[PDB]
């Protein structure tokens, strides 16, 4: 019914109503540089890539 | 008596990939209880 990999992770299933797969990926996590000078009021946001 | 002109390479590394690591991602990425319990061991992440 499921799928694992090497590490124990899911990335996948099997739906048991509609007898249908599917894949599981994580959602993006990241932060924001910021730069800011020495009087400013708000700094220089860039989200990388 | 009789010569030539020989040609060789090299390679000399002068830097490497900067990669960079934060406290939140890797330990407590979505979690509150983890970001609670590690204000207290001491924070060590300005340090890293
Ligand atoms: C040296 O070698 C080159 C290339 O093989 C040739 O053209 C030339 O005549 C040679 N010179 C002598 C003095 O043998």
């Amino acid at each position: 019914n499921l799928l694992y990999d090497s590490n124990g992770n899911i990335i996948g299933f099997k739906d048991f109503l509609t007898n249908k797969t599917y894949t599981i990926l994580p959602c993006y996590s990241g932060r924001v540089s910021a730069a800011f000078y020495q009087n400013s009021s708000s700094p220089a946001l860039l989200y990388r890539n | 008596t009789n010569f030539t002109i020989a040609g060789h390479e090299e390679f000399i590394q002068t830097s490497s990939p900067k990669v960079t690591i934060d406290c939140s991602a890797f330990v407590c990425s979505n979690y509150a209880a983890c970001h609670d319990l590690l204000s207290e061991y001491g924070t060590f992440c300005d340090n890293i």
